[PDB]
RNA sequence: GCGCGACCCCAGGUCAGGCGGGACUACCGCUGAGUUUAAGCAUAUAAAUAAGCGGAGGAGAAGAAACUUACAAGGAUUCCCCUAGUAACGGCGAGCGAACCGGGAGCAGCCCAGCUUGAGAAUCGGGCGGCUGUGCCGUCCGAAUUGUAGUCUGGAGAGGCGUCCUCAGCGACGGACCGGGCCCAAGUCCCCUGGAAAGGGGCGCCUGGGAGGGUGAGAGCCCCGUCCGGCCCGGACCCUGUCGCCCCACGAGGCGCCGUCAACGAGUCGGGUUGUUUGGGAAUGCAGCCCAAAUCGGGCGGUAGACUCCGUCCAAGGCUAAAUACAGGCGAGAGACCGAUAGCGAACAAGUACCGCGAGGGAAAGAUGAAAAGGACUUUGAAAAGAGAGUCAAAGAGUGCUUGAAAUUGCCGGGAGGGAAGCGGAUGGGGGCCGGCGAUGCGCCCCGGC
RNA sequence: UUGAAACACGGACCAAGGAGUCUGACAUGCGUGCGAGUCGACGGGUUCUGAAACCUGGGAUGCGCAAGGAAGCUGACGAGCGGGAGGCCCUCACGGGCCGCACCGCUGGCCGACCCUGAUCUUCUGUGAAGGGUUCGAGUUGGAGCACGCCUGUCGGGACCC
RNA sequence: UCGUUCGUCUGACUUGGGUAUAGGGGCGAAAGACUAAUCGAACCAUCUAGUAGCUGGUUCCCUCCGAAGUUUCCCUCAGGA
RNA sequence: UAGGAGGGCGCGGCGGCCGAUGCAAAACCCGGGGCGCGAGCCCGGGCGGAGCGGCCGUCGGUGCAGAUCUUGGUGGUAGUAGCAAAUAUUCAAAUGAGAACUUUGAAGGCCGAAGAGGAGAAAGGUUCCAUGUGAACGGCACUUGCACAUGGGUAAGCCGAUCCUAAGGGAAGGGGUAACCCCGGCAGAUAGCGCGAUCACGCGCAUCCCCGAAAGGGAAUCGGGUUAAGAUUUCCCGAGCC
RNA sequence: CUAUCCAGCGAAACCACAGCCAAGGGAACGGGCUUGGCGGAAUCAGCGGGGAAAGAAGACCCUGUUGAGCUUGACUCUAGU
RNA sequence: CGACUCUCGGCAACGGAUAUCUCGGCUCUCGCAUCGAUGAAGAACGUAGCGAAAUGCGAUACCUGGUGUGAAUUGCAGAAUCCCGUGAACCAUCGAGUCUUUGAACGCAAGUUGCGCCCGAGGCCAUCCGGCCGAGGGCACGCCUGCCUGGGCGUCACGC
């Protein structure tokens, strides 16, 4: 159980460090799971999301719907997707949020910075596999 | 305990001052001034809205309390005595039905291990894997204030292991585990040996532990306990069974 | 018609530089009350406090005996325990109240002034210049002989003799300490309810990781994180660890002896008187005024006095970490605390809106929903809105919107009333509501198979 | 308040907040541990969730085991009686005898203060064989105390609240 | 404050601005008047939760027991031992 | 009764034990059913939509009808008291959903020039002007407004401040003060030096600083136009002045 | 001109519950208690007998081991001279 | 029957108690020592495409620059090569810069954007090869070390 005495176990401070991080802390709080074929092939269990990830929700009210992100909206703690959207009542139509951690990267947008941190996620995890 | 404490300066940063007699009002000091809704309200009592509490907590309470060294060895040995008597444990709210002999003892092999798994397989040849599955099943949200004054979770009470080689591996291999505790033989803890003020925590001794219980708290013989100025205290009766000294041939 | 040097003092927007104000927790100095207690009150107490006025730091202050003790004596300062609610002080009333000893925490001792280069200021600053640059060096000015440097500090020391013993610097490479970043185990498998599965069942997995938090309901395995550690970047380093070159003296120190010197702080101590303060009592410190030293001497030894002896220390100059304090600030962590009339005055654009000329006073105010999906459109209305409709799991959760109490008001249905009503005890008449409100089962028998 | 329905005072009603608490000393009572001891409370070492826990010293720290005097000083040389719970012995038992804790009452003894007393011995001013006392002690002839907790009470602190 | 009726109106006259005096102090043709609706001692904060032998209040049930206004002393008589 | 004690009921935590909960927790409502003498408890139904209870030990900011208790709400009083000074309004028409209150016209009146007129000082600070208006406000009303919203507007050599002094105020050196702070003539190489000359020097230095008046003193401006709102003399036109 | 009525707007003091009397008793002057008299819906506008009516913890008096202003031949001190 | 009054239930209101929460408080503990004449604390005024407050910043003004991360901000619009890169971001962090008027506040004062004096980059014409307009920047107080110019028969030596 924790023994680092310098991270805090309060409910107060955590919710502080959560509901109050800046957007380069809630991009590593905005990580979804990556799908269980191409965590096979590159040996990391998480990652966080990009502008163009194609991912699929699975425990929304729209599960199985495949969609490419097309708006991780930090602020509100969601991701819009394209055509994962809905209907006001006049008729206008309007993407809705999905916690990025209730959606899975079927296919992943491969910058090379994403490429090397793919590379430190994966020898992380191996290098404690083995 | 930590201590807690209003602040000393509660209800007393009005500069409020009695109106007196003569304005058809109660004679409780109200605030001055003007403009406002706080004009003219009550304040300083304790009664008031904004005013003190009455006798305001203090951090100079009683908060630790001292019991004599001799008390707490003595009860400490009540404890480990209470932990012996199998209807003691069962009463007190333990799963064993299936642990093979009281006091439970297992081998210094025990000491060895690392993986909680491998702790897991170790009660599992013991009988003491329905209690920690009992703790496991029962750990829930803590009613009332608890689940948001940092006490969320709680749970019941599983086995204690004891060692006796210092620095052994069964500390870390049996610490994930809900509801389990390990203590060290040289130092047992009474909030341990009888949680919540009951007798008769599951205690599973290892083997080392076992054979030097009797060098760290002794007989009936001066100096014998590691302990300096202790002798294992005597009861008040040397034999408890009411039915047979009633029903003895002398007395009937 | 002077040119000189010194002194003392000018003016310089001269060259180079230090000062002032802010914060209040803690710390140092001065100043300095009363409400209160004494059942009045005046000394006392509150209190050597609050307020006032100043000064610093990371701590401040104190500190290396002019000490205590009366012992077999000990040995700087500071803090804790004990001494001790004791000795003492007090209209001996209320009350007030330390210290030595002892045990602990930490322990480090130092440097000046004076007699002492006189073949000879050996010292320091500044301008300029160089380099290796928190300094060193050269040159030129200045300070200074009314004394800079060196030696000395009473535990000593200066001299003289002595075999003898002891002294130097520069590199590298770490460790150590501090900050920062990155990374790191395991189900989102099947069925069911559900708007949502984080719920229930079933099949499994991690655990040196079941602290906590998020995610659409009780999530170890969805996510951030937690355990084990791994990696890399930067700092100060001035602490030590080993390697390498550099080899430690005729100078200084230590040790042994000698006997010759042996220098030590002045309107200061100390004394009288006054005032304050103290536990300090023929006076505990301090302060004003007056008197005013001593060198075979001076201050102490808790009763003033003189004599004899004894114990003890050496003031009137200076520096010094550690243990200790910490409602301020910066950064952290926890809680048997408070849960929006509570807790800070302030959960929120709170020291804000507002009041006062001004010193100053000073509140109230949190919650839709999972997601605004924040109500399209049709129709009555001048319009706000209404009625249909629509979104939603629900909007009767509809922008002060989680639940939604009583006081109090309306409408519907019932009941009753000759200047009160309400309440207690009787039943009676109405209602309204109760099938655990109220049972049908036991024994004897004969089949007909179980 | 002697006396309230009173022409005595407060109360229009509702909701929420609202008044003997905390700390120090002491004391009695009760519980626990030990018991001529008892306290580890300031420190130290440990402490793999921990401000916890456990260990440690104490050969004299607090209180207690010695008191009387202002002080110098001195400092308990060993208890009997009456009534008694209870046990025991005798008797067929009624009754009788023995031992009799606690407690109550009575009388003493010893220590000390004050007074009184004085063989010997001795460092000549000390001791103290014998004998004492209408005196005084918060004494002894019973070792029971220490620590913790709780209530109650007194007092200090805002001190039940305004 | 309003209405009518009144006092004085070349004077020790009426008045604006600037300025001086600030709390046991000011200023007063004197009423203890005025000193910001406050004056026989302003107002603001603090010591301060001043003290009170005096007034008011003092929060759940049942069971059991259950009184005193009397002595003595006190600057003591509304109080306390 | 004052008072004392015992046994219990209840609220909120902590250490334990037994549980409930999206097939509906907490809370609250009920002419629902019961248990206890009673504090109180148990069950039923409804709303509610996420937590909660029981037992043992123990702890506490623990139980309300009063305190002219504190904060917040609500009543009866009650559609009651009341809306009354300053003479006074009336008629058509227009706008408008709507007119006693708006606008135009007409008529009657008042202020009567020490005014209910035209402008300023202090004070206010955008109230000024235009366009629009759901609410609130204008103690009746409103199409309207000094309200709400969006825009716009204040032009200076000559008008003032600026300059000089008054009562007075602050101050450099100094004197006092424990220090903040208090004294300005106390005479000090006095704050400042000045003027002629720089192609430099000579002469003088006397009651020796600053601040203080939009009513005192005072370099200079008049006429005519012009805007939705500026100006008389601020802009334009002409003519002047310092 | 109000008061009255009407449209519109629309408070507050106060309020244990409330409101008919006689006599008696009683905290010695009752709306409530006892014995009687009586007593018939609901409203309108006045009025000032009562509600020992409202306003205010009585200022008159007393108690306080509470103050304050002032005085002086009170007690203890003090600047100044 | 009905109105009025009292009253019971159902439903509706007013009101915001309770129930569940909580980016807040309080309390305890620990680590560190860092303001200012090189202009602090405080104050004022400005500053965004659409902003009033609060948060931020200072005429480079809700930011510039380096480093780190690596694809956003977000209420609307827009430009965006801003995408396997000299690189988005109301991101983090900090060394390179800016830092208006004030305030110990410092030229003199201050209900004044009041009144001065000096240097001076740069330009004009030449009343000369000097003068006019300047971008900027100085000018406070006591004080120390030094330097300059000085004063007094205060002490003198030498001199006319
Ligand atoms: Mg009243
Ligand atoms: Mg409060
Ligand atoms: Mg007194
Ligand atoms: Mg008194
Ligand atoms: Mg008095
Ligand atoms: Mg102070
Ligand atoms: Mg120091
Ligand atoms: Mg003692
Ligand atoms: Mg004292
Ligand atoms: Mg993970
Ligand atoms: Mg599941
Ligand atoms: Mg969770
Ligand atoms: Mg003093
Ligand atoms: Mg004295
Ligand atoms: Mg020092
Ligand atoms: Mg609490
Ligand atoms: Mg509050
Ligand atoms: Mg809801
Ligand atoms: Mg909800
Ligand atoms: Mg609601
Ligand atoms: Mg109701
Ligand atoms: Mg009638
Ligand atoms: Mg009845
Ligand atoms: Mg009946
Ligand atoms: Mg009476
Ligand atoms: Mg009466
Ligand atoms: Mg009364
Ligand atoms: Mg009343
Ligand atoms: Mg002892
Ligand atoms: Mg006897
Ligand atoms: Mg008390
Ligand atoms: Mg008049
Ligand atoms: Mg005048
Ligand atoms: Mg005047
Ligand atoms: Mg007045
Ligand atoms: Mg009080
Ligand atoms: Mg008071
Ligand atoms: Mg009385
Ligand atoms: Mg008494
Ligand atoms: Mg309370
Ligand atoms: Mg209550
Ligand atoms: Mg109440
Ligand atoms: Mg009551
Ligand atoms: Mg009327
Ligand atoms: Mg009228
Ligand atoms: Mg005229
Ligand atoms: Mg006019
Ligand atoms: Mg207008
Ligand atoms: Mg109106
Ligand atoms: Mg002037
Ligand atoms: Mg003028
Ligand atoms: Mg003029
Ligand atoms: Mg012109
Ligand atoms: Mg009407
Ligand atoms: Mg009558
Ligand atoms: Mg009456
Ligand atoms: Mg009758
Ligand atoms: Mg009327
Ligand atoms: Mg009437
Ligand atoms: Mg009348
Ligand atoms: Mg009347
Ligand atoms: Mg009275
Ligand atoms: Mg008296
Ligand atoms: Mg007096
Ligand atoms: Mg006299």
């Amino acid at each position: 159980m924790k023994r680092n005495p310098r991270v805090t176990s309060s409910r107060r401070k955590c919710r502080k460090a959560h509901f109050t991080a800046p957007s380069s802390v809630r991009r590593v709080l905005m990580s979804a799971a990556l799908s269980s074929e191409l965590r096979h092939k590159y040996n990391v269990r998480s990652i966080p999301i990009r502008k163009d990830d194609e991912v699929q929700v699975v425990r929304g009210t729209y599960k199985g719907r495949e969609g490419k992100v097309v708006q991780v909206y930090r602020r509100r703690w969601v991701i819009h997707v394209e055509r994962i959207t809905r209907e006001k009542v006049n008729g206008s139509t309007v993407n809705v949020g999905i916690h990025p951690s209730k959606v899975i990267v079927t296919k992943l947008k491969l910058d090379k910075d994403r490429k090397a941190l793919l590379d430190r996620k994966a020898r992380g995890r191996a290098a404690d596999k083995a | 305990r930590q201590p807690y404490a209003v602040s000393r300066k509660a209800g007393h940063q009005t500069s409020a001052e009695s109106w007196g007699t003569g304005r058809a009002v109660s004679r409780i000091p109200r605030v001055g001034g003007g403009g406002t809704h706080r004009a003219g309200q009550g304040a300083f009592g304790n009664m008031c809205r904004g005013g003190r509490m009455f006798a305001p907590t203090r951090i100079w309470r009683k908060w630790h309390r001292r019991v004599n060294v001799r008390l707490r060895r003595v009860a400490v040995a009540s404890a480990l005595a209470a932990t012996a008597v199998p209807a003691i444990v069962t009463a007190r709210g333990h799963r064993i039905e299936s642990v093979p002999e009281f006091p439970l003892v297992v081998s210094d092999s025990a000491e060895g291990i690392e993986k909680t798994a491998q702790a897991i397989k170790v009660l599992k040849q013991l009988g003491a894997y329905a209690d920690a599955e009992k703790a496991k099943d029962s750990v829930g949200i803590r009613p009332g204030k608890g689940k948001m004054r940092n006490r969320r979770y709680i749970n019941r009470k599983g086995p204690l292991i004891v060692y006796g080689t210092e620095g052994s591996k069964i500390v870390k291999a049996f610490r994930n585990l809900p509801g389990v505790d390990v203590a060290n033989v040289e130092r047992l803890n009474l909030l341990d040996l009888a949680p919540g003020g009951h007798l008769g925590r599951f205690v599973i001794w290892t083997e080392s532990a076992f054979k030097k219980l009797d060098e760290v708290y002794g007989s009936f013989e001066a100096s014998s306990s590691k302990k300096k100025g202790f002798v294992l205290p005597r009861p008040k009766m040397t034999n408890a069974d009411l039915g047979r000294l009633i029903n003895s041939d002398e007395v009937q």
